[PDB]
């Protein structure tokens, strides 16, 4: 019947969020230099510093520092007033090691044939509620902070400030979607702004425009900067930790997450080269609809070339058996590490733009693309 | 499906005018309606795309006939809206059909005359044929079958 | 059907568990001294530095850098070859520091009405595989690694060092185990043991006791080390960030879990005490054998005493209407944050024991502790 | 259902005449057209029965005298039928055919109306259950049109 | 749930009818003569012969002869070369009598009470499809046939001869009617008419006005005549039974069937009056709307007057549980002979009637009558 | 659920079963002497007339009398107590006899090619209730009536006279043989015989060793010549016709049937021949576990090779799509009238045993030849 | 279930020594030869628990005996054999995850018998206690079979 169902998602003025970015602007940086470098980077943010610190082993030379700060300018935590600047702030740097030796040496082992990187697991998740198969809620509250933090950047709400976050709660019911149950939106406001003016304009430029009108509803409440006193946004507010936002990167707890943070690591970590794949085949499934929604979950062990672990899940939604639904995963896809490389070709420095608002529910990164759907399609024939 | 990518709260609608058995002096009709429509868009509030068509039974034994059909994104839930419905009225059709770019679903109005408001609200799905059986109210734009299910 | 499931669990000797076990010690400590105090610190690991920071309204005074060597002393890092020392360990405190007695003389309103720390959503997951009332394979992995730790401790194996870390697969026949596909286990070493040496002995003392016979077979496959050099490790070896174990820590990912780190944190806020209290629900629910696994997700609004949303999930392993069960939930419970801590009494210093192997699934933990349930299974009726 | 009962391709429509509010004088109106009707059956081509009510609930019912007619000519006697409609003012009629009892209903004016509504999904049964549509009776035969689901 | 179903009638031209007719017009006439009777006649019908022969206990006097004379004659092979003549047929009864002394005798007994005739078992259908509450393909085919034989009467297409046999395949989606597949109609035809404007004329006269075009496609196929010739028809070219198209006379093999041929046999004979009383009760079922679709089976013990076994089936379309159901039938229904006699009044000279098209769907055939539905609605509240 | 089905079969000396033993008894004789024959005949059943009568096109040299003496001999009906004997029995051969064509055009052209010989359809049923995979009442009544005559044959019960009727009500819970109701088992008996002894020892020889002795319980009603008397019985008491008993030869009535009288009729003719086919490919579908229960109705237009309508039925039995099967259906078997008799070798002198007791269910039989199965379990390997 | 906590592949047993002949002296040579069980720790290998008492409907009640012995067979060979010597034949074994196994009946020095279809043990549902009882630390617990 109908229960609540609720995901969040926060500002790209987040600190964690900022340190997600920080770490993978310089991932960024060092794969354009370098596609084959092998780069785990981790970003902490503080009041008054941000460090970075892990390990790089690549040719390629790097400024950590402007990255950073071309990073916070980019967002605007560029005056004390915020608790944060780009410029004055301590930046530290630990991550160094530039080894590209160790994998410089010798180079004759077939790359599909490379064990993994290190052990793991992960998931990737799809459905058919919404065009890009990621779950409702949590697209829904990215589009949320993407459109505060896009009327912060063209100046309609000049007084706004990069800090946000937001959370809904709509009622499933049978499944579909009747309507939200409640929405809440904190953001970063200028000292200016009183309280009533800013939760009419937020209501205003923010709530109705992005949010369906008949989902909207009078029974639906909206609980906007409870404290309303939020001009501390950002560090001084609170901790930063790279990855330590790990879900909102995700589906939004709508699925099962592995435990690997995304951002500060490279197609080379099994993790996010994995992850990728995983919602890429995913995504090819539902797509092929022969099951409206799909869990995917992958476990390699260190030094594996082949994962562990795969196992396939419909929630019943399937149109087929699930047994040939795995054989046909096995084959069309090759899931080896460097192979679902190959298959995907991450080595791109494209991940500053997945740093926020979802890792999936954007066209232009490459593994939302879906091709392999109608070979699926031939594999399988009619439903039932 | 909630189709998120589309525009929002934007209402998409469709209109057909090829009402009467008039081969193609009424494909002529449709062209000339079509300009007329693009001609005013502020009070038509919506933008056009002339792809899609539409296909039925239409309950008279001959044969199921389809029409060229058009696609506007009014933004106004009634007023580029009634004026399509006035469009409509003026060009002597019957009934248009409005889903809510969002939700990607709404019901028809068959409201004609001059302040007339005939809301109905279909069974809350649209645009949605997996291939599978073409029997119901057929649509086609870019080659996809794209129409309504009502629950089961 | 039948199919595969993972899990991992991983050492204390493991980076990132060791700065979870740090700032969780911190927080134990200051509780302690001081129950109502506000805490919210991270920890940092590098190769010899270890960085602990964090707004602490409180009326206490500890040395956090003595705390925390003496816990990377436990830990047993206390050699550089190892990768770490306890005792040469760099040790940065940036922690804030803030009067909290003021604030709350300032407040003088009702704990129940006062609202939630910050906006945010949590998981409680629950079901009867278990007579712990958790999911298998997780459980599993963290006795793997916890007898590890054991037996090196013990010094059984003294070559043996702590990072260790555990993938293991089961197969589920139409949702039941039948079989363990495969175990894979990493371990920290002296030098001198030989790989095979070391496979054989840990086989041994680590894998045929936590892993029961029948699920193993020849079909069961085995990776130890598959690097064989496992010396170089720890800090050195990796970078730790707090809380980035989150998911190994909640349910091995048997289920969905909302992403607030458990360290560091207070009972105060809603992260840490609202996923106990979603557990601890959801574990008395199963106890009244309402439904056969169930999953919660509760969600909080930031200043906010109510709970913006509720929902519980059977998986139609309910045995009664899931909304019948949502009013009964809300009857027996205050859902408010200050109402699980009255419900839960977590106010005591006992979280320096829910720092590493499992958060859920031990019973000295308070939220483990299954009391409604029977009360709630008398307000269920028929079963 | 198939009734199956009454002719085969045969066609059967309805008409009402009392569109405006002109209670009794719409009465009589309804009568007159009623007369010119069956005075000249041959151009309709039809057999009237005038003693059917037609209820359109319209979100409040409104019951108007109706009466059903047979039209034989597949089109043309129906068409004619359009054309007292269009005169007559009455906005659209049902037609349907009597074995499969299933047809959309007609908008028809000017000189040739072709205007038929999508989605036909049926007509001419009675659940007993729920009246929250258009009342259509004669005999107390409440025949309503219906969708599949 | 796409399927192509497919139904079969004959014209009463067709010889095994020509013999069931024989039969049960005999019927008529002992049963005006006097009701009480027990018929069981049996006709075989060769070239140029007509034999019957049965078993009859009564008080009546009727001419076999004059009879079938009569009846064939009605039908109208009234010429050698139509294949067969009326007049000049050989009739032979077989008939042996016994007395109704033996049936005065018996005395002293509830009527009631009295044991069944003879064991027997039967089902009797009934399905929502049709006003009629008979599956629909059997019924269109017998429109079809008795239109032939009403052009043939009529005199619009004299050249047209009795015999004609027909074959509808209709197309099945969701278990619901939508198209009509195949059509197959072949007919006695004098010499003068060709094949062509046969073909014309049998399109034109019968398929036309009796076949919803909308049933009826371009992809819908027809064979009239396929092999192109049928002037010699009727018994000459083919022997012919009493009770040799138990299906079509029943449901057109949509349902189950018990296998009683009715004609030439009496009500008191069990089987054509339980299949009466069974095709009765489940009309009334289905009427009262307790369920959609619903097959009657009843099966007699020799010598009782209880049945043995009452089952109701409602593939699923029930709307109350079968138990219940059961329990109401057996409470409205007296399904011993004599009662199902009295409920239904079979005691009237009326079989000639259903000689052909049909036993069931023909509405003054009092067993189609449905009143006892309305008391068996209200027995069961229900509210759907 | 809980319901009771009840099927009937007669014994070898019953009326009607006379009539078709002696039918198919001349045909066997008749094709076996030209296999390219064909043959349609009827016989009727009087006090002491038997008439044999139809169409016959062949070059063979038989006389009707003597095979049908003969077989009246072999069922047991010599003595006048009996009410029956060939050797007072007067035969009457109406069989009209006439060339066989021997234009090229019937030759080689095709077979296959060659159009179907009339207009009809007909049933096939099969379920994995047994390992003869046909319903079991009708099975257990089959193996009753058995038990009867062999016990009569082998002079247990000399007594015995060879009519018999026997009728079993099993109640029916989920669809699975639960318990046995009702027996009605009524049987011809000499006249030295007394009533209870009878009832006794016919309870004893026949009931217990055919019927499970578990269904039987003390509830479980007993019927045996309740009327007390069966002295005189065969044809003498009632007509007895050709085919008549069509239900017991198909299903015992838990399948739909389609009409066509297989009694007396020569292979080429449609009805007989793609009746078998159909329980043919019921028997492989179900055989090659694709279905539980399936059931198959197949038309054919009269001079078209090509079957008008194919329907399967799989009752939501179906392991793979009811599509997709059907597909494999036309793929995998050619249902043309010469295609049957290629696939069945029909054209051998074999049916008369198939006369009596059941026309399916015995193995020895090619249509219930079960090969081609294999190929359907290869055809699709998806499980649902 | 699982019960996720004893040692995983130690074997833990339960069984009873009192016969059906009579009550209270069977209960006495009960208590003796289980002492005499308990009293040797190496043949026996195994750790005891004389809370239990089962029922067996067939309530046939009797006081019984739970042993955990960390061999396989062994020291159950040990029990198995000395229920052998007290007549005794029903003798039960489970494994502590599993928290199952089959039914034993093994006298003779190696008359070794084994079950068939064994679906789990030691878990009462509260819903239909016509099986046999094993109550101990307050607790009803019985085997089970997939249906």
């Amino acid at each position: 019947a109908k229960h609540l169902f609720t995901s969040e998602s926060v500002s790209e003025g987040h600190p964690d969020k900022i340190a997600d970015q920080i770490s993978d602007a310089v991932l960024d940086a060092i794969l354009e230099q370098d596609p084959k470098a092998r780069v785990a980077c981790e970003t902490y943010v503080k009041t008054g510093m941000v460090l970075v610190g892990g390990e790089i082993t690549t040719s390629a030379w790097v400024d950590i520092e402007e990255i950073t700060r071309n990073t916070v300018r980019e967002i605007g935590y560029v005056h004390s007033d915020m608790g944060f600047d780009a410029n004055s702030c301590a930046v530290l740097s630990a991550i160094g090691k530039q080894s590209p030796d160790i994998n410089q040496g010798v180079d004759r082992a077939d790359p599909l044939e490379q064990g993994a990187g290190d052990q793991g697991l992960m998931f990737g998740y799809a459905t058919n509620e919404t065009d890009v198969l990621m779950p409702a809620p949590i697209t829904y509250a990215h589009r949320l902070v993407q459109r505060q933090a896009e009327v912060r950047k063209n100046g309609t709400l000049p007084w706004l400030r990069p800090d946000a976050k937001s959370q809904v709660t709509f009622q499933y019911d049978d499944g579909k979607i009747v309507g939200i149950d409640a929405v809440v939106l904190s953001t970063q406001h200028s000292e200016e702004i009183d309280q009533k003016s800013l939760q009419e304009a937020v209501m205003e430029e923010i709530i109705k425009p992005i949010l369906p009108a008949e989902w909207l509803t009078s029974a639906t409440k909206f609980f906007i900067n409870p404290t309303g006193r939020f001009v501390i946004g950002g560090p001084m507010g609170d901790c930063g930790l790279t990855g330590r936002k790990i879900i909102v990167d995700t589906y939004g707890g709508m699925a099962r997450h592995g435990g690997g943070a995304f951002s500060g690591k490279d197609p080379s970590k099994v993790d996010r080269s994995a992850a990728y794949a995983a919602r890429y085949v995913a995504k090819n499934i539902v797509a092929a609809g022969l099951a409206d929604r799909c869990e995917i979950q992958v476990s390699y062990a260190i030094g594996v070339a082949e994962p562990t672990s795969i196992m396939v899940e419909t929630f019943g939604t399937e149109k087929v058996p699930s047994e040939q639904l795995t054989l046909l995963v096995r084959e069309f896809f090759d899931l080896r590490p460097y192979g679902l490389i190959q298959m995907l070709d991450l080595l791109h420095p494209i991940y500053k733009e997945t740093a926020a608002y979802g890792h999936f529910g954007r066209e232009h990164f490459p593994w939302e693309k879906t091709d392999k759907a109608q070979l699926l399609r031939d594999a399988a024939g009619l439903k039932h | 499906i909630f189709t998120k990518e589309p525009a929002n709260v934007f209402y998409v609608l469709v209109s057909a005018f090829r009402s009467n058995l008039c081969d193609e002096v009424n494909m002529s009709r449709h062209r000339h309606m079509v300009s007329t429509l693009r001609a005013a868009p502020g009070l038509y509030g919506s933008v056009e795309s002339t792809d899609l068509t539409g296909c039925y039974r239409e309950a008279i034994s001959s044969a199921p006939t389809e029409e060229k059909t058009v696609r506007v994104r009014c933004k106004d839930k009634a007023q580029a809206l009634n004026v399509a419905r006035l469009a409509c009225n003026e060009w002597e059709q019957d009934c248009v059909l409005v889903y809510k770019s969002q939700t990607h679903t709404a019901g028809l109005v068959y409201a004609k005359g001059i302040d007339g408001y005939k809301a109905e609200r279909l069974p809350g799905s649209f645009q949605e044929v997996p291939k599978g059986a073409p029997l119901q109210g057929c649509f086609t734009i870019d080659e996809f079958g794209r129409r309504w299910q009502v629950q089961h």
